[PDB]
């Protein structure tokens, strides 16, 4: 979980919360469920 | 090390294109369903991660 | 990005024309950002 | 479709039965919106008299340039002068002169014979185009003429005629016989607008009346002639003093400082299409959750503009 | 004589806020690495070329660097710039001014206008019409050179003067050091900060 | 000719031979403002 990572702005902008419509979902699964 | 899945993505088709101009907005219901079936397909690849 | 049109922020179309071009400079827009969606939408079904 | 998030839903899918599932909704709320508008609170009226008034125009040769700056721009009253008998705009239109705003102006001013005429617009060409008087083809502003026959004929020889914007005068010089005698043949007086629009704090702005400044509201706004549709709100943002406006990472306007008082003010769109409706079958309830995708639950009411649906 | 100017150079190139964000640019910037010619103002102003514009640095403890004259012919023939700072504010001016044959400060007419230890840097261009300045200061701790190390000059003044400008001089203090380089259009890809400020960027 | 439409409306007025440019539906002034005004979209024929 440590070795992947964000430095790409479309993603790691809307995760520091962009608003040009686009927008990320989450899984269904969070991480403690996988 | 296998990928699995892939960041869901929505776009919302009218704020991207039109950005609340309602003027715009107007003009692209002349496109039709274009802007419908790419919510569609995004749908359909977000439900299939 | 402009697509061919006066300016590629759609607000300056509305502010700066009136209807006879400026919405055919608003189809310059519409045109190049959906044909600009469908090829992203293109590119995450290949992907996906 | 603006009655409830069912509805909503059933527009959204262009059907009247719903399959249980949870839907994405497209946005057919009301938003009923109001217009706000902030130009400069600037008090000189600008000087534009000082050329569709004076006494002559220049030579078409050796054309004279007016700048114009930190002023009113009524072009109203000038557009209801009765003698423009004709009057061009590019990349604007002349019904937008009264409703927008510029850093600064430049007039250009002289006299064609009516024959002529034609050849004052972007990307012309010909005996005066190509030679005294070319306009840009990516041009903004407008061209304005008439015939002067009145004032400018006599024949009036002292009257004479030979890059975007070049001036140059063994010279080709030649003279007018504007007689009253004279139908194109006659004398025609003519000015040339030309509008700077980069991003400088503007300076010459149209005779619209400015307004209270509402922010957190749903508002069709306008400061300097840059117009949008959104809400207004106050925010950190450290601009420099020379900075005027600020941009989202699509080089979309997401920030703006009030000429008025030097207060930064961001840009949110109010449409909030980040909506969905979680519904068993309309053949099982007309009864729906809604999930307002990722904001805190106090902020809802806020997010959709709640009081105004 | 010369030295290699290492980064300096870099300006904001519009009056617009960007935060966190790499951009993208085409403007007359100096080029990075480049070679930009050494003067002493102790024991020298000719008059340069201008090109298409000036990156202009003084190294600095003493003022005796107080101003620039920019134009053509220099000779009242034609309209020059003239730009003079007296330690108490800034004058600017655009006449057909009759200048010295040597142009010192002391120990017809359109525009006018009125407001080593140091590092003073400015950049000047003149486009559409419009002649623009830039500046920057720090402390330094070299005497010989430009100091290895990035900034970026922010915006002076602007100036609507309409000027076909070919030539340039510095003007001194008479009864300290300074550099020229001159711009290029050049693509620069340039970094924003989350204080909307350029930290580093590409040539 | 070939055309054959549901009803048809002249409008009809004198006005100065300046301001035939102003009725056109893009334009304004005092004519194209004040006393007649065409819509934006106008479908029809200007006979002057």
């Amino acid at each position: 979980f440590n070795k992947v990572t964000l430095a790409d702005a479309g993603f790691i902008k809307q995760y520091g919360d962009k608003f040009n419509g686009l927008t990320v979902l989450p899984p269904l699964l969070t991480d403690e469920m996988i | 090390i296998l990928p699995v899945s892939m960041t869901k993505t929505s776009v919302d088709c009218t704020m991207y294109i039109c950005g609340d101009s309602t003027e715009c907005s107007n003009l692209l219901l002349q496109y039709g369903s274009f802007c419908t079936q790419l919510n569609r397909a995004l749908t359909g690849i977000a439900v299939e991660q | 990005s402009n697509f061919g049109a006066i300016s590629s922020v759609l607000n300056d179309i509305l502010s700066r024309l009136c209807p006879p071009e400026a919405e055919v400079q608003i189809d310059r827009l519409i045109t190049g950002r959906l044909q600009s969606l469908q090829t992203y939408v293109t590119q995450q079904l290949i992907r996906a | 479709c603006a009655l409830d998030p069912l509805s909503e839903t059933k527009c959204t899918l262009k059907s009247f039965t719903v399959e249980k599932g949870i839907y994405q909704t497209s946005n057919f709320r009301v938003q009923p919106t109001e217009s706000i508008v902030r130009f400069p609170n600037i008090t000189n009226l600008c000087p534009f008299g000082e050329v569709f008034n004076a006494t002559r125009f220049a030579s078409v040769y050796a054309w004279n340039r007016k700048r114009i700056s930190n002023c009113v721009a009524d072009y109203s009253v000038l557009y209801n002068s009765a003698s423009f008998s004709t009057f061009k705009c590019y990349g604007v239109c002349p019904t937008k002169l009264n409703d927008l705003c510029f850093t600064n102006v430049y007039a250009d001013s002289f006299v064609i014979r009516g024959d002529e005429v034609r050849q004052i617009a972007p990307g012309q060409t010909g005996k005066i185009a190509d030679y005294n008087y070319k306009l840009p083809d990516d041009f903004t502003g407008c061209v304005i003429a008439w015939n002067s026959n009145n004032l400018d004929s006599k024949g009036n020889y002292n009257y004479l005629y030979r890059k975007p914007f070049e001036r140059d005068i063994y010279f080709p010089l030649q003279s007018y016989g504007f007689q009253p005698t004279n139908v194109g043949y006659q004398p025609y007086r003519v000015v040339v607008l030309s509008f700077e629009l980069l991003h400088a704090p503007a300076t010459v702005c149209g005779p619209k009346k400015s307004t209270n400044l509402v922010k957190n509201k749903c508002v069709n706004f306008n400061f300097n002639g840059l117009t949008g549709t959104g809400v207004l709100t106050e925010s950190n943002k450290k601009f420099l003093p020379f900075q005027q406006f600020g941009r989202d990472i699509a080089d979309t306007t997401d920030a703006v400082r009030d000429p008025q008082t030097l207060e930064i003010l961001d840009i949110t769109p109010c449409s909030f299409g980040g909506v969905s409706v979680i519904t068993p079958g309309t053949n099982t309830s007309n009864q729906v959750a809604v999930l307002y995708q990722d904001v805190n639950c106090t902020e809802v009411p806020v997010a959709i503009h709640a009081d105004q649906l | 004589a010369y030295t290699n100017s290492f980064t300096r150079g870099v300006y904001y190139p519009d009056k617009v806020f960007r935060s966190s964000v790499l951009h993208s640019t085409q403007d007359l910037f100096l080029p990075f690495f480049s070679n930009v010619t050494w003067f002493h103002a102790i024991h020298d102003n000719p008059v340069l070329p201008f090109n298409d514009g000036v990156y202009f640095a003084s190294t600095e403890k003493s003022n005796i660097i107080r101003g620039w004259i920019f134009g053509t012919t220099l000779d009242s023939k034609t309209q020059s710039l003239l730009i003079v700072n007296n330690a108490t504010n800034v004058v600017i001016k655009v006449c057909e001014f009759q200048f010295c044959n040597d142009p010192f400060l002391g120990v017809n007419c359109t525009f006018e206008y009125v407001s080593f230890k140091n590092l003073r840097e400015f950049v000047f261009k003149n486009i559409d019409g419009y002649f623009k300045i830039y500046s920057k200061h720090t402390p330094i701790n070299l005497v010989r050179d430009l100091p290895q190390g990035f900034s970026a000059l922010e915006p002076l003044v602007d100036l609507p003067i309409g000027i076909n400008i070919t030539r340039f001089q510095t003007l001194l203090a008479l009864h300290a050091a300074y550099y020229v380089g001159y711009l290029q259009p050049r693509t620069f890809l340039l970094k924003y900060n989350e204080n909307g400020t350029i930290t580093d960027a590409v040539d």
